[PDB]
RNA sequence: UGCUGACAUGAGUAACGAAAAAAAGGUAUAAACCUUUUCACCUAAAACAUAAGGUUUAACUAUAAAAGUACGGCCCCUAAUUAAAUUAAAUAUAAAUAUAUUUAAGAUGGGAUAAUCUAUAUUAAUAUUUAUCUUAAAAUAUAUAAUUAUAUUAUAUAUUAUAUAUUUAUAUAAUAUAAACUAAUAAAGAUCAGGAAAAUUAAUGUAUACCGUAAUGUAGACCGACUCAGGUAUGUAAGUAGAGAAUAUGAAGGUGAAUUAGAUAAUUAAAGGGAAGGAACUCGGCAAAGAUAGCUCAUAAGUUAGUCAAUAAAGAGUAAUAAGAACAAAGUUGUACAACUGUUUACU
RNA sequence: AUAUAUUUAUUAAUAUAUUAUCUAUAUUAGUUUAUAUUUUAAUUAUUAUCAUAGUAGAU
């Protein structure tokens, strides 16, 4: 149930490195992406011609913003007396800095 | 029957039992205080 | 998640900093029972009645003249 | 003892005929809490007409306090007969239920939105009600008269509240009607004297 | 005669015609008065009828009425009182915790309308302008909160 | 509870239709009726005065005094006493209540900053 | 129900069946058998029904024939108490059953 | 800021420790005041006491 | 089993706290945030109103709006009770103090008026607990005033038509569902016999103070060292079903979560089914299994006479015959001990 | 009912697409249901969810 000793630097180490199972391994199954020549995955695609595929869907494939006539007819100052301005909170200052907690993908190595 | 939950807390109670003006009123509570004021205390009483 | 930046247990609270803190600090108006009134130094100005009403004794307000 | 009183129950023109405590008109309240509107045959009102209106409320559209305070009249709106009134508030109601129940996608549709796609608010008191209120009392009208002496009116709070002149509020069958835009005058605590007005406005039209 | 609000009504009216004081004036005559009132900037749940202050702790709505009217010449018919709740804050935890003011906030209703004048632009005015003091903050939460390798990291 | 056993309960009493009466309210809401989308207050209908009293807490009708439109500091002194102990009572109570005034505007300011 | 097989009561129907003129009725004050330091000096007394005690004639002072109106259950003693009422003067009285 | 605290003299003991800092803490005071300025508004010299 | 600090080891191991998620888009930054649609879960709640509590957590600093009427405090009044208070000498007492009496405080309670809206000030003058039956009344049908069977039976409002003051008032007549529920009324059964305390006319008044109001509240926002399957007061709690607040469903509302994705060995937990046998198991039928109406009938020995035994066991009617939701309902007997309903070692 | 087309002399008739089957008032306070009035406010085929895999018979 309970260690009988401080287990040593060579045991644990030996453990821990020793065996292959747990070691990492080289990703040798990296290969050419035929629409931009860079490295994927082998039987994989692209995560970048992929992207930009669904990106250009987006963009043509687009549900338009509803925008109110009333509303984007006001006065600048008359919208002003209706919806002034507030103090957001702590929290809600936080989440809208989403670079700081948001990770965009980056773009792989170009083969050769 | 599980335990813990002793407190049970209630203003009012509080300020009774343990609240400043109850303290000076009895001679207890106003020895309390004195001696707290001598030790330094910031907070004398609820 | 309560903080979508916060994916992992540290030992942040769900509001505020800390809960524990010196209970014996004066009362404010808002706090205390539905019988707990404090008051503000605003309103020693007319007479409470006999039924729960209240009457204005206007040699006792203030003026600013 | 007796346990209705005038407000107790809606009441048709016949009803107000037999007694006239006020002239042929509609009431209208703001909700200062909330923004919300609540339309009345009578210049008080209870939690029964609150119960009315408020049929399906949700976090955005809370069932309102019935706190004597908060309510304030928007609106009185003067007409040309007791059945007519009637008429005015009974499509009013039933804007308001399509807005709540019926109709309520197209409605939220219409509405301001702020980012994160929530119904513009300031706390939870949200101004698009009011503004909805205006446009619906301005449809229910238009209505009236379609289906249709005195020259009605509708005596405002706030002169501000009108959308515009022009853009609303100028078709041809209310300028054919003689609709008179007035104001409740405001020589007087509005809020707190308030039933005093609205009994003296009364009085000025009959 | 007649019923209380009604006679109340009327006194009220009868003082607007006169350009004397839409209430009853107290006896406690304040010669040299030291509240001052903060004028705020309108809510969205406010009309352009409608103007709040902060105002004293210790200031009544009757009290304040007669401030607008005596020391201004505006007379706010209808007055509300919004007391706020101070809530606990404290500048380090190791420093002991203790509320924030209690701050008093009055609404008044006028017959006349009111529009606050538009707000500068950054260019044009050196004290509205929060882009310096929320950086300055900003760089202080950097540095002090600043631990290890985070000082190599470069600055926002 | 509901079983195999229970028989269904019998049908509610309908009033025959001589004897019910006729409903007080015969014509209702009209059928036409459609949302409009809402009609948004604006400034136009108002007349804000030029001379509103409410003016008199801001200097110039600015929003906030930039620090050119600031009294400098070596320009302004405050009162000395001796000054002052030279003035009528009337003078004096003038002078506080502009005191009070000025500070009002700048308590209105220093609360935004 | 087993709890009723031994339950004898005496039946007075002659026994009045309203409430004590209120007057002659002050409220019995309970204690739990506690002194005024607070603390069970009297054991065994504790939380029974309420009650009002009755203010009943023991001294026989004023004299003059009473006519004997009801006879009454009593909650704080063994005894029947009756209801006197004075001819001459009409003033009322309790006063121990015989 | 938000503060509030400017209309008021709230948690006055408090505030008069942090004020009047024992002047044997004071060099502890005034690193960490350094640290948060930056270089253009830090001075070199000492700031006396009024 | 020294004290304090720092850092190891177990170990990148267990665990990440009852849980239903999917896609598209915000955003070529999202398992975790927001939106839309789909799907699910709670639904006499995981809903909606509130009480208490609390680092304001809130839809936030441009912040929780009250003269009063199905608004609370404050105020008046007092209960339990409390009081360095109160009375040459109230009484007692090593001091502290204690007692009795006064006065003052003290809500968990009582408190005038009100939409046909309402006016509280000053001065003067003399109600334990339970029940709404039976009878009687008239009404509706069958038979030949009287019988039989069935509901109805005190109050709550609009309409119409009359008669009196003069379209506003008063009274009368007639018209008009069922089932729950409320308040107010009346009469009244039982012993366990049911709080306390604070006047009325007239004249003159009344410019209506202060504080509470966010959100959370069967909970991530309180008490449990934790965003803890624990503890936490009250009121509404869509319909369909039913004796019902049981049980099923779920209109609306709210929610789907600081862990995910896969795989599903051994093994564990919590479930479902099982041939032939049926307590052979085991200290012991522990555990599991077992309900052939729940309504209406009927129901023994014994016995303290109490359908106590009884909700008797078996059994019948209605329903169903191959079965086909949940929930209520789980035998009979002998002996020892204790009359019985209760109480007990909060955590063996 | 709206929107888009075709015919007809904006109207009516036809075709396609989308949305809707609510609502309000009476029956003496409230709630629900019922009927009447009001309104355009529908009844057949086929699915799904939940109730221990809802239960049961096979597999
Ligand atoms: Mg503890
Ligand atoms: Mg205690
Ligand atoms: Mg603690
Ligand atoms: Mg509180
Ligand atoms: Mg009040
Ligand atoms: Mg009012
Ligand atoms: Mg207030
Ligand atoms: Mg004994
Ligand atoms: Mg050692
Ligand atoms: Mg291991
Ligand atoms: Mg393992
Ligand atoms: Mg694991
Ligand atoms: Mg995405
Ligand atoms: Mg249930
Ligand atoms: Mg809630
Ligand atoms: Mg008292
Ligand atoms: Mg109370
Ligand atoms: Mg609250
Ligand atoms: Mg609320
Ligand atoms: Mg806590
Ligand atoms: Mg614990
Ligand atoms: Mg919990
Ligand atoms: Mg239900
Ligand atoms: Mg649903
Ligand atoms: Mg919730
Ligand atoms: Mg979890
Ligand atoms: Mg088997
Ligand atoms: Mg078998
Ligand atoms: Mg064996
Ligand atoms: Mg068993
Ligand atoms: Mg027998
Ligand atoms: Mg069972
Ligand atoms: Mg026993
Ligand atoms: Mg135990
Ligand atoms: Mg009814
Ligand atoms: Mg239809
Ligand atoms: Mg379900
Ligand atoms: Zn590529």
């Amino acid at each position: 149930a309970v260690p009988k000793k401080k287990v040593s630097h060579q045991k644990k180490r030996q453990k821990l490195y020793g065996p292959g199972k747990k070691q990492l391994k080289m990703i040798h199954h990296l290969n050419k992406c035929p629409s931009c020549g860079h490295y994927k995955r082998a039987n994989t695609l692209c995560m970048y011609c992929v992207g930009q595929i669904s990106h250009i869907w987006k963009t043509h494939t687009a549900k338009e913003e509803i925008k109110p006539r009333q509303e984007e007819e006001l006065s600048e100052l008359d919208q002003r007396v209706l919806y002034p301005g507030r103090r957001d909170t702590k929290y809600t200052k936080d989440l809208k800095d989403k670079d700081n907690y948001l990770e965009r993908r980056v773009r792989t190595l170009k083969k050769d | 029957k599980s335990r813990g939950n002793t407190y049970q807390p209630s203003t009012l109670k509080r300020k009774r039992t343990f609240g400043f003006l109850a303290r000076a009123k009895s001679k207890q509570g106003s020895k309390i205080l004195k001696r707290r004021k001598l030790k330094g205390r910031w907070f004398l009483s609820h | 998640l309560t903080r979508p930046w916060k994916k992992y247990r540290d030992g942040e609270l769900f509001y505020g900093l800390s809960k524990v803190g010196n209970k014996r600090v004066p009362l404010t108006t808002k706090q205390g029972n539905k019988t707990m009134y404090k008051g503000t130094r605003a309103s020693g100005i007319g007479r409470h009645t006999k039924f729960g009403g209240y009457v204005i004794n206007w040699k006792k307000v203030r003026t600013y003249v | 003892m007796k346990v209705n009183h005038s407000i107790s129950r809606f009441r048709p023109a016949s009803w107000f005929e037999k007694t006239k405590i006020i002239p042929p008109q509609v009431y209208i309240f703001r909700n200062l809490e909330y923004g919300q509107v609540l339309y009345s045959q009578f210049p008080n009102f209870s939690q029964t007409q609150v119960d009315k209106l408020f049929v399906r409320p949700n976090w955005s559209n809370r069932k309102p306090s019935l706190r004597r305070d908060i309510w304030k009249c928007m609106c009185v709106v003067n007409l040309q007969n007791y059945k007519q009134s009637v008429h005015l508030y009974q499509n009013l109601c039933r804007l308001r239920y399509l807005r709540d129940v019926a109709q309520r996608k197209e409605s939220d549709k219409l509405r301001k939105k702020d980012s994160n796609g929530h119904v513009w608010y300031s706390g939870q008191y949200r101004p698009t009600y009011c503004q909805e209120a205006v446009a619906d009392l301005r449809e229910s009208l238009l209505k009236v008269f379609e289906n249709a002496a005195k020259k009605p009116s509708i005596y405002w709070e706030d002169p501000w509240r009108m959308g515009d002149k022009d853009k609303h509020w100028n078709y041809d069958v209310f300028n054919a009607l003689g609709l008179e835009h007035k104001l409740i005058q405001r020589v007087g605590n509005i809020a707190r004297e308030e039933s005093v007005i609205l009994k003296e406005l009364a009085k000025l039209e009959s | 005669d007649i019923n209380v609000s009604e006679k109340i009504y009327k006194w009220t009216k009868a003082g607007i015609e006169q350009g004397k004081e839409h209430f009853k004036v107290g006896g406690n005559k304040v010669y040299f008065p030291k509240a001052r009132i903060i004028l705020l900037r309108p809510n969205a749940k406010h009309t352009p009828y409608q103007a709040k202050f902060i105002v004293p702790k210790s200031f009544n709505k009757l009290d304040l009425r007669d401030y607008l009217y005596h020391i201004y010449g505006l007379r706010a018919m209808n007055i509300t009182t919004q007391l706020l709740h101070g809530k606990f804050n404290r500048m380090n935890l190791q420093t002991t915790r203790f509320r924030e003011p209690q701050i008093k906030k009055m609404t008044i209703e006028m017959e006349e309308p009111f529009i606050w004048p538009e707000e500068p632009r950054p260019d044009e005015n050196s004290f509205w302008d929060s882009t310096t003091p929320d950086n300055m903050e900003k760089y202080r939460e950097e540095r002090l909160n600043c631990l290890g390798s985070d000082a190599n990291k470069p600055g926002t | 509870a509901r079983t195999k056993f229970t028989k269904p309960k019998p049908k509610q009493p309908v009033l025959p239709k001589d004897k019910i009466r006729p409903p007080t309210q015969l014509t209702h809401h009209s059928n036409n009726l459609r949302i409009t989308e809402p009609i948004p207050p604006t400034t136009s209908n108002l007349r804000c005065p030029d001379d509103h009293p409410l003016w008199q807490f801001f200097s110039n009708k600015k929003f906030i005094r930039s620090a050119d439109d600031l009294p400098p500091s070596s320009h302004i002194r405050p009162w000395s006493i001796p000054e002052l102990r030279h003035k009528s009572f009337n003078d004096l109570h003038s002078l506080w209540y502009n005191c009070l005034r000025e500070q009002n505007v700048l308590a209105r300011e220093n609360h935004l900053l | 129900s087993p709890g009723l097989r031994w339950y004898r009561s005496p039946i007075y129907p002659y026994l009045y069946k309203g409430r004590p003129v209120r007057a002659l009725t002050v409220v019995r004050k309970k204690h739990g058998g506690r002194n005024n330091s607070g603390k069970i000096t009297v054991r065994h007394q504790g939380g029974g029904h309420r009650n009002r005690t009755r203010l009943i004639d023991f001294n026989r002072w004023e004299g003059g024939a009473q006519t004997v109106q009801r006879i009454e259950y009593d909650p704080g003693r063994s005894s029947h108490i009756a209801l006197l009422k004075h001819n001459t003067t009409g003033e009322l009285s309790y006063i121990i059953a015989c | 800021s938000g503060s509030y605290q400017h209309l008021s003299n709230v948690g006055s003991r408090v505030m008069k420790r942090l004020g009047n800092r024992p002047k044997n803490f004071l060099p502890h005071s005034e690193k960490f005041i350094k640290k948060s300025t930056p270089e253009f508004m830090k001075s070199d010299l000492k700031e006396v006491d009024e």
